[PDB]
């Protein structure tokens, strides 16, 4: 059923919508942990949906599309599956991160760049779940060296004290 | 009314936290006692080890 | 190595020793009470020879502290989380703006925040007003033909503020 | 802001790891720690906390209750 | 120069570790701090690497003795059904079988 | 392509009677038209190239570098100011102009037929560059890089004109068309050997190898920001050009002498990036990490493979955009501090709090995190190099780690925890280095969601 | 991450924690009060003192620092500077 | 107690023990009094260069640029010829780069003459 | 859709499940709910879609071409002949390229159906698969670079002329 | 509450409308290891059974 | 596989003795886990490591969330020394530490016993190497001792951290966070494990001190680190003899290797290349 | 174990060595003992997808337990009795595979054992 | 008493720079994306029709989409 890969699909791209929202925003937000709050509770009521219909039925599939460089004798599309592994590790990492989340509501309420720590934490998110997600190997690499990038960001926040970027 | 410090005494306590520490690890007890009496053995797992095969002889044409 | 001088004592040398041997032991040895009964175990080992009227067994008393501290000291040591090497070390540097800014401004930014902006104003006036005289009466009067010292005295002879004073006072708050 | 500040002498030292370091100080021959300080560490709320066993243990003062009553239900 | 002068001497430059006035080493590009930390070590140098790799080699050597000397429950093969699970691997769907059933015990 | 040829020979002109205060605009704007009209040309459909008569034709080896040099241009001019402000109007027109005629004998050199015209444009893309750098480049010796620079590109690219006149009488005329038709092997003699060595080895100098790579550092730290993106981007990448060029012709003997020359790259590359580590002058980092990618491109076109004939032209145009770029920033904080010296310029964190964001998706770039088309061209090669030789990898990560290193490196160092409380002079930065940061990087990023242009004519 | 101080406060504190030490007097205890000069106690006990201090407000004074304070308005101001707390 | 901790080139020898601190002459005290007055008027200019509400750029430090001339450009005089020179310059420059080119000739003769006979597994080896 | 003979499947199969419960069945529940809340609006999306393109047409054709000869059928320099002929070669090299790029699009498919079944049904795609690359392989490969088309002939007549001496001192 | 479904709404009908349509239209695209039909079990779409597995014994 | 396994997990096993950060412990109990997965993929088993990799990722996200309670309510002091005792002082926290800890081990039987005894049981039942068994045992009895330092070192001892103490729980978000991530390590655990179809072959049938020794070794180890403690609260002042000394420095690796590498290739960028 | 002990502190003759198991061969003795269950129905145990060391004897009991928890999916806890039928039928399997080792064991012993009395 | 001025260096500049950067990518950004809404919404792609008997058609009429 394409009910199956059409929530896959959705618990994909409710990852997009704070980073493109402060990157375009101009209004200043307040309330930005509050909206990834929600966002990310959504998501993972909406990945619980897909686990439940996988123990269900089994039913495992692959999706693919928007294929670029077919170059030679291979090609590669944005391609990403669920199998039993990508099934039942996605709500796990969605609700840490949801209650990450809540704890870094409280714990960095004092800094007042608390946006572009979420903005680097939600990217660091999403590069995690495209790792977890790919069967093109090409695109597991990406999440490979991107989860790396957010990984050296988001140590080095706090700029100063040459221990932590070291 | 707010949160306020004090010196070197010991710190006040709204029973709320109390409550949930009390509800938390006692419900983890009282899972962990439903867990081990009511269902399984898990920890002794279900069959008998058994001796050396059988101790059994003239089994499938030993050689005296 | 430092501002004063460039000797410390034999006396300053025993007693950084003292203090950096009591926090090694503090880092050794919790729960406390057995620190405090080493802790004046210590004591009693450097009250053992207050009468020490010789220097030459003093300082070899001091070379064999020495090797007695190091053959014995802490990995590592609980060093307080806010000092250098500890776990702060200007944790929170993220906005420590230094302050010669907060000069170049948008105009619309600047009447957002008047009263301030004209205090600030007023100290910057300040600040040019008494430097010509005071400050270069002061470092061509009391420095010799070496200056020989880094500590600076103040503005003692007649008037206004000690000369050498903007980038010691107007330091950002260690809490920003 | 007042911190009202618990005064001094209070403590009036009785604790027993204190006492008990005094003691053999002074069975050496010294008599002289610190003293007064951590009586506060020592007593209060303080003092007799709990042991080891017991801080992992204290699940069953409110588990067998329960457990009654799913053996019962 | 790096791991030593304490930075309660307060001098200029904040993190360099230098009071603008010095002959500025020839390895300022690379004794600094967040790049080569030679604070004293607190034991030895010699004592540090012979213990590192002898713990090493020892794990290794180990290693090697477990390798010759394996472990295994008593526990026979596997009794596949057909003539040691064929048709499932390499293939030849209708070729060459190797007769061998299990005789049972 | 005469409509390109034409509307720069009418450009140039007009910026001579231009009037005071109104050269910017006239010149910026039309080279923006300038850049629609190069976008017009990208049309190279299937089995053959897209001719024109005798002189002109495209391929996707030179359509893609075409449009990078016309897009290039303005950014080029955006940048050429502020450090000429002072000087005269007259001065100031030649300058531009200058550049003018540099771009249009870049557009001859990349939409040639003839590598004898290939030759007669590549020695007039060096005259101009020439004077440029020498008058200035800002430093007390320009005048060393400039004479570097011109006995260097001469003395290399010089018995490279015999060999052609040698293949032009014995093979007839020199059409890139007649020698992919008329081609035959030459094989192993000793003249052989000499041809290819005389011509690969003029393009060697131009790429530079690490055997005359002294030519390039002087000629990049002692350079206006104009002629130090034109010099690094498109002089290399040019070379690189000639070079896929005249490779078709004398395929057997490659085999057997190209050995040193991949040979040579390799540990050249391993110690280029190892020496842009630990140097100072910030500007000259990124000058020999430009010697440590052509470096790789080198072996790259050596080993003939149509995955690394992709992965060259991928990262022939990501590096150029990327270098060129990071020239601007070098640009902006010697503009800030006067240095040119990399450890007294710091802080830039609570100070300029998104110019250090250019700085950081500038190192991303060329760290190659994984959207960048470095990592494309980086990952096609390793590829290929895996094929050519199976144990060649090492070098090849080992390369990579170390990029990533020295490029973190740079950015950690001068660009993360602690103003220096003396400097007190830098403004918050202007829009027009912000402009020209979004006009190098959304390029990139809009280039890499479909980058199935950029990859070669072996597509 | 908002405990403030005062500077009459941490002075009653700092003399608090003075006057719970053992081998001096709160009978002539003051602020203007030398420790080497007239107090009479060793300098071995004044670096105790400032180790007491470290010891309570977290933080290490400098050892060039452990050297010529002496009394206790000195300790207050000392500690008032490194904490930055006035208004 | 202790065979009282030798330094290496890594191992830092502290400034607790040296030993041979404690042998103090007066011409040493005259060096360290030297040394303190020579930081002392270095620092005293520094502040007064950092003082002044009308200075707006760099505090001009002669010590950095001093530096870099001395790395960048003041390397190539002086220089001389010796045996060291030469030899560690023949041993770091043409040493690796010729023994990665013997193995390269290894493996492309072993590859050559490898699927030369045919005993490879370019069943499918496609991507050439 | 598509030709059903050129990208076929096995036909589809559907068990029906039999509770054996009474909750019953949220998912059924969630499916109904997605149903009605999502498929009808998309529907008429579609349709408006549909009628509002089903006004007016525009069509495009597939290209076909003649045949140039060959290659072989040319002069020793023929600067005219060789480009017909050179530039079929190539627009069969990347028709042929596509043809691999579909076995292989066919062996996942094979491969992502059957699940771990895999060596039962799926070694006919397998053995087509090494057939057609065999093929390629023998053909394509070891050209190099600047291919052009001659390169292939001489790799042909090589490749038949090592095959017809060893088969004859081999016979 | 309504902002919050029709954020999320929206995307589920943008990208439902897109993986019907064109995804559907390419062939070789999403697919399925199949539901794992058993032996006594029937069909949804031909319908029939299959014979059960055999005797028991010693169960 | 299985060989470098066991070589983390017992480094990582003897590293963590003497490591007064919080954060640090958590790092080589982190490590350790990630051997024991290591030698789960050197048994032919994916799934089970795959089921604990879900109950290692919420039970240390509800542990490091606890540890950044505490550290955040005594001012990021961060360290073992100075902290000590935290029980009857908002035991909301302590009882999270307390859960996650006992969940480490798999205390019997919890979440944390399921997938980490099946991977030993499997492992024990297998054609293994000899010593990466005798590795992984005696690293699980390690983890249980420093499981048994952090809890008796960061809640029951007596109270040695300064006073103006501003213990504070009037606070949401943090309590609904630990709350969630209790609950979750409670169930989910379990829930996870229940219901998926197995692709292996369930063992089931090991001999005496074959199902039970796991128990057995962590009880055990339970013993062994409360003899350290009460050895500890006596006051002796013995020397340190090395092994501590190995503890310390980390094995002397990160000290030795990050003194050691960075001088070799930057000098020879120095003389070589730069020079 | 202590039968891997007496395997490498005795002699590597007598004690039989798993994954080079059937030496001395099968109906080496037998009265005619040869049933092998195989109640399998293995395409339609092809048709059920099935693992690879799964595809074996004691996997009847694995299509009625996938059959039960397939066809009642919210009983997270129903499904047990058939999954100890299968554990049940597992652990003969495994008393199967003992009993062979052991058998191979005693096979091996007592018959080098009479060739060495009688040498 | 107790609340301070922080001390931030600007924002005037930078939020200036992507105030115009918005703008002007959102200048022509509504135009073509509204337009080619408009051609995708009505007047289609093409079909996929065949060349008939005898006839020859443009060098255009052989794509999918209409702008193309
Ligand atoms: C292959 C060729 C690789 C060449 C690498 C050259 C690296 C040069 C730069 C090193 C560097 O970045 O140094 C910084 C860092 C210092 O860190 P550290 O001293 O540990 O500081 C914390 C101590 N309190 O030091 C480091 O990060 C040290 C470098 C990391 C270790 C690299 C090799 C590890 C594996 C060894 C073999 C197994």
């Amino acid at each position: 059923m394409n009910l199956f890969s059409s929530l896959t699909l959705v618990t994909l791209i409710l990852l997009t919508m704070p980073i493109a929202a402060i990157n375009f925003n101009t209004h200043k937000f307040t309330n930005y942990p509050l909206y990834v709050k929600t966002t990310i509770s959504c998501a993972f009521i909406t990945s619980m949906i897909p686990t439940m219909m996988f123990i269900h039925t089994g039913q495992e599939m692959i999706i693919s599309n928007w294929h670029w460089l077919t170059i030679q004798t291979l090609k590669l599309s944005l391609s990403f599956k669920m199998d039993f592994f990508s099934m039942m590790f996605v709500p796990v990492a969605l609700f840490v991160t949801w209650s990450i989340m809540e704890f870094s509501m409280w714990y960095m309420h004092s800094d007042p760049n608390i946006n572009q720590f979420f903005k680097y934490l939600l990217l660091f998110l999403i590069t995690m779940l495209i790792l977890v997600t790919a069967n093109n190997l090409f695109q597991l690499f990406i999440g490979w060296e991107g989860v790396g990038i957010m990984s050296f960001l988001l140590i080095g926040w706090w700029y100063g004290r040459t221990d932590a970027n070291t | 009314a707010h949160i306020e410090p004090r010196y070197r005494q010991f710190p006040q306590l709204t029973r709320s936290q109390v409550i949930q520490a009390e509800f938390f690890s006692a419900t983890m007890w009282f899972w962990i006692l439903w867990r081990f009496w009511h269902d399984s053995d898990a920890v002794l797992g279900h069959f008998p080890y058994p001796d050396p095969s059988q101790w059994t002889d003239e089994e499938l044409g030993i050689p005296p | 190595f430092l501002p004063s001088a460039a000797y410390l004592t034999h006396q300053q040398k025993v007693l950084q020793l003292y203090k950096r041997a009591l926090r090694h032991l503090e880092s050794r040895c919790v729960h406390r009470d057995k620190y405090r009964y080493f802790a004046c175990l210590l004591r009693a080992r450097f009250d053992e020879h207050k009468n020490e009227k010789d220097m030459v067994k003093a300082t070899q008393l001091l070379r064999e502290a020495e090797k007695e501290f190091w053959h014995g000291q802490h990995p590592q040591p609980y060093i307080f989380p806010e000092s250098p090497g500890g776990t702060s070390y200007e944790r929170y540097e993220c906005y420590k703006v230094p302050e010669w800014c907060l000069d170049d401004w948008h105009p619309s930014e600047k009447a957002m925040y008047p009263d301030y902006f004209a205090k600030r104003e007023q100290w910057k006036k300040l600040r040019r007003e008494s430097w010509e005289r005071e400050v270069k009466q002061l470092q061509e009067e009391t420095p010799v033909g070496g200056p020989r010292t880094e500590a600076l005295p103040p503005a003692r002879k007649q008037g206004d503020l000690p000369p050498l004073w903007w980038h010691i006072v107007t330091r950002p708050r260690e809490r920003p | 802001s007042k911190m009202e500040l618990p005064d001094y002498k209070q403590w009036k030292i009785e604790g027993t790891p204190l006492e008990t370091v005094q003691e053999k100080l002074a069975a050496r021959g010294l008599r002289d720690p610190w003293g007064r300080n951590e009586a506060w560490r020592y007593m209060g709320g303080f003092a007799n906390n709990v042991s080891f066993v017991g801080a992992l243990l204290k699940g069953f003062k409110w588990g067998f209750a329960a457990f009654v009553v799913a053996v019962g239900a | 120069s790096q791991q030593e002068r304490d930075p309660w001497y307060d001098w200029d430059h904040p993190d360099l570790r230098l009071n603008w006035g010095e002959p500025m080493h020839w390895d300022l590009d690379m004794y600094i701090r967040n790049r080569v930390d030679t604070s004293p070590t607190p034991v030895n140098w010699n004592l540090m690497c012979k213990h590192l790799f002898g713990f090493v080699a020892f794990m290794l050597f180990m290693f090697w003795v477990g390798e010759t000397y394996p472990t295994y429950q008593p526990v026979g093969p596997k009794q596949y059904p057909y003539n040691n699970l064929y048709l499932e691997r390499g293939g030849d769907p209708n070729k060459e079988p190797e007769p061998v059933v299990h005789y049972e015990i | 392509m005469l409509k390109y040829i034409i509307p720069t020979m009418m450009l140039m002109p007009l910026t001579w009677l231009s009037k005071n205060s109104m050269i910017w605009i006239n010149t910026t704007l039309h080279s923006l038209l300038i850049s629609l009209t190069s976008l017009l040309l990208l049309n190279q459909f299937g089995d053959n190239s897209l001719n024109f008569s005798l002189t002109f034709f495209s391929d996707s080896l030179s359509t893609p570098l075409l449009i990078l040099t016309m897009w290039l241009l303005p950014l080029m001019l955006m940048a050429s100011q502020h450090h000429l402000s002072k000087e005269n109007l007259a001065r100031k027109k030649l300058f531009i102009s200058m550049l003018i005629l540099l771009q249009l004998f870049l557009i001859m050199t990349f939409t040639a037929t003839e590598l004898i015209f290939f030759y007669i444009m590549f020695e007039a893309t060096l005259v101009p560059t020439l004077i440029i750098i020498t008058r200035w480049g800002n430093q007390t010796e320009r005048l060393n890089a400039g004479l570097y620079f011109l006995f260097y590109t001469l003395a290399g690219s010089l018995p490279l004109l015999v060999a052609l006149i040698y293949i032009q009488n014995t093979m007839g005329s020199l059409n890139f068309l007649i020698l992919q038709y008329w081609v035959q092997p030459m094989p192993n003699s000793w003249s052989n050997t000499f041809m290819w060595l005389a011509c690969m080895m003029a393009f060697m100098v131009k790429m530079p190898l690490y055997g005359l790579h002294l030519w390039l550092p002087k000629a990049h730290v002692e350079a206006p920001i104009a002629g130090s993106m034109v010099l690094a981007a498109i002089l290399l990448k040019l070379g690189g050009y000639g070079m896929m060029r005249i490779t078709l012709l004398l395929n057997p003997i490659t085999d057997f002498m190209a050995y040193p020359f991949i040979m040579l790259s390799l540990w050249g590359m391993i110690m280029t990036s190892s020496i842009c580590l630990r140097q100072t002058d910030l500007k000259s980092l990124i000058a020999y990490s430009s010697v440590s990618h052509m470096a790789l491109v080198i072996v790259a076109i050596l080993i003939q493979t149509p995955w690394s004939y992709m992965g060259a032209t991928a990262l022939m145009i990501a590096h150029g955009l990327t270098s060129s770029m990071l020239f601007c920033l070098a640009n902006s904080n010697y503009e800030r501090v006067h240095s040119r010296t990399m450890i007294l310029a710091r802080g830039l964190q609570t100070l300029l709090p998104l110019m250090a964001a250019w700085w950081l998706l500038a190192s991303l770039t060329n760290l190659a995190l994984p959207p960048s088309i470095n990592l494309i061209g980086e990952l096609f090669v390793v590829m290929s190099t895996f094929s050519w030789s199976n144990i060649t990898i090492i070098l090849m990560g080992l390369n990579m780690v170390i990029t990533a290193l020295y490029s973190l490196y740079m950015l950690i160092t001068t660009q993360r925890g602690k103003h220096t409380h003396h400097i007190n002079n830098i403004l918050p930065s202007f829009t027009r280095e912000n402009a020209l940061m979004s006009l190098h990087m959304l390029p990139l990023l809009l280039l890499s969601l479909n980058p199935k242009i950029i990859l070669g004519p072996l597509y | 991450d908002a405990p403030p101080l005062t500077l009459e406060g941490i002075k009653d504190r700092v003399l608090y924690v003075l006057k719970l030490y053992d081998k001096i007097d709160p009978e002539k205890l003051s602020v203007n009060s030398h420790f080497m000069k007239d107090l009479g106690l060793d300098s071995l006990d004044q670096v105790e003192i400032i180790m007491a201090m470290e010891d309570e407000f977290g933080f290490e004074i400098p050892d060039i620092d452990a050297e010529k304070l002496m009394c206790p308005q000195e300790i207050v101001d000392y500690i008032a500077d490194k904490k930055d707390v006035y208004e | 107690s202790f065979p009282k901790y030798e330094p290496s080139r890594l191992a830092s020898l502290p400034t607790t023990l040296d030993p041979a601190e404690y042998d103090i002459s007066s011409e040493t005290r005259k060096a360290q009094a030297e040394r303190l007055a020579i930081r002392s008027r270095l620092k005293r200019e520094y502040q007064l260069q950092y003082n002044d509400p009308s200075r707006r750029g760099v505090v001009e430090d002669p010590a950095l640029i001093r530096w870099t001339c001395a790395r960048s450009a003041n390397v190539y005089p002086n220089f001389r010829p010796n045996t060291k020179t030469s030899l560690l310059g023949a041993l770091f420059g043409i040493g690796p780069l010729i023994f990665w080119y013997y193995v390269f000739k290894t493996d492309r003769d072993r590859k050559e003459k490898l699927i030369q006979e045919g005993k490879l597994d370019r069943t499918f080896n496609i991507s050439y | 859709s598509w030709d059903k003979d050129v990208y076929p499947e096995p036909p589809r199969r559907t068990p029906a499940p039999s509770p054996q419960t009474s909750l019953p069945n949220p998912i059924t529940y969630l499916t109904k709910a997605f149903d009605l809340l999502v498929d009808r609006p998309v529907t008429l999306v579609r349709e408006f879609i549909e009628r509002q393109h089903a006004k007016n047409k525009y069509y495009y054709y597939h290209r076909e071409f003649r045949r140039v000869p060959d290659i072989t059928e040319c002069h020793e320099k023929d600067v005219l002949c060789m480009f017909e002929a050179e530039m079929q070669w190539k627009r069969d090299y990347k028709v042929d390229q596509e043809i691999v790029n579909i076995i292989q699009e066919r062996l996942k498919a094979c491969q992502q159906r059957e699940g771990e079944s895999h060596r039962q049904n799926c070694a006919k795609e397998l053995q087509q698969f090494t057939q057609v690359v065999k093929a390629y392989q023998d053909r394509y490969h070891d050209l190099g670079a600047h291919y052009s088309a001659r390169k292939c002939l001489a790799k042909q007549k090589q490749r038949m002329l090592a095959e017809r001496k060893a088969t004859k001192e081999a016979a | 509450s309504i902002f919050a479904f029709t954020h999320v709404l929206i995307p589920v009908w943008i990208i439902h409308y897109y993986l019907k349509y064109h995804v559907t239209t390419k062939p070789y695209t999403i697919v399925e290891k199949k539901p794992r039909i058993f032996p006594g079990d029937t069909i949804l779409e031909t319908g029939e059974v299959i014979p059960p597995m055999k005797e028991f014994p010693d169960q | 596989m299985l060989c470098l396994g066991a070589m983390t997990t017992l480094f990582t096993a003897m590293c963590a003795l003497t490591q007064n950060d919080i954060k640090k412990i958590i790092a080589f109990s982190t490590s350790s886990q990630l051997g024991l997965m290591m030698v789960t993929i050197g048994i032919n088993q994916p799934h089970l490591a795959f089921l604990h990799i879900c109950t290692h990722a919420f039970f240390k996200a509800m542990l490091f969330m606890c540890s950044g309670s505490i550290i955040h309510s005594l001012n990021d002091e961060q360290d073992i020394r100075k902290m000590g005792g935290l029980f009857k002082a908002m035991p909301f926290t302590t009882t999270a530490l307390i859960i996650g800890s006992l969940a480490l081990t798999g205390m019997p039987f919890l979440t944390g016993f399921y997938s980490k005894d099946l991977i030993i049981e499997s492992a024990n039942t297998s054609y293994t190497n000899a010593w990466a068994l005798l590795m992984t045992l005696v690293a699980t009895s390690f983890t249980a001792i420093y499981s048994t330092r952090i809890i008796f070192f960061a809640l029951l001892g007596q109270p040695r951290f300064p006073t103006l103490i501003n213990i504070n729980e009037n606070n949401p978000f943090l309590i609904n966070s630990i709350k969630r991530l209790l609950i979750g390590s409670l169930f989910a655990g379990f829930i996870i494990s229940n219901n998926i179809p197995p692709m292996t072959i369930p063992q089931m049938t090991m001999p005496h001190y074959l199902k039970m020794t796991a128990l057995t070794v962590t009880i055990l180890g339970f013993i062994l680190a409360l003899e350290i403690s009460n050895t500890t609260h006596y006051l002796k002042f013995n020397y340190p003899s090395n092994t501590f000394k190995f503890s310390n420095l980390l094995g002397y690796y990160p000290t030795i290797m990050h003194r050691l590498t960075p001088y070799m290739n930057l000098t020879m960028s120095q003389k070589s290349a730069s020079s | 174990g202590a039968h891997l002990a007496r395997r490498y502190l005795g002699d590597a003759s007598v004690e039989p060595e798993p994954l080079r198991m059937p030496t001395f061969p099968p109906d080496y003795g037998f009265p005619e003992r040869k049933e092998r269950e195989m109640v399998a129905t293995q395409q339609e145990m092809n048709d059920a997808q099935l693992v690879l060391q799964q595809r074996d004897y004691c996997a009847h009991y694995l299509i009625r337990f996938l059959k039960c928890k397939r066809d009642s999916f919210p009983n997270f806890l129903a499904c047990k009795h058939e999954q100890h039928d299968w554990d049940y039928c597992e652990h003969l399997d495994y008393v199967k595979r003992m009993k062979e080792f052991e058998r191979e064991r005693r096979l091996l012993q007592r018959k080098k054992r009479r060739e060495q009395r009688e040498a | 008493g107790k609340r301070l001025f922080i001390i931030k260096p600007s924002g005037f500049y930078d939020k200036r720079f992507l105030k115009l950067l918005r703008f002007y990518i959102l200048l022509t950004g509504i135009p073509v994306v509204i337009g080619i809404t408009l051609i995708n919404v009505f007047i289609g792609e093409a079909e996929l029709a065949e060349i008939p008997e005898g006839y020859v058609p443009e060098h255009w009429e052989y794509f999918k989409h209409p702008i193309s």
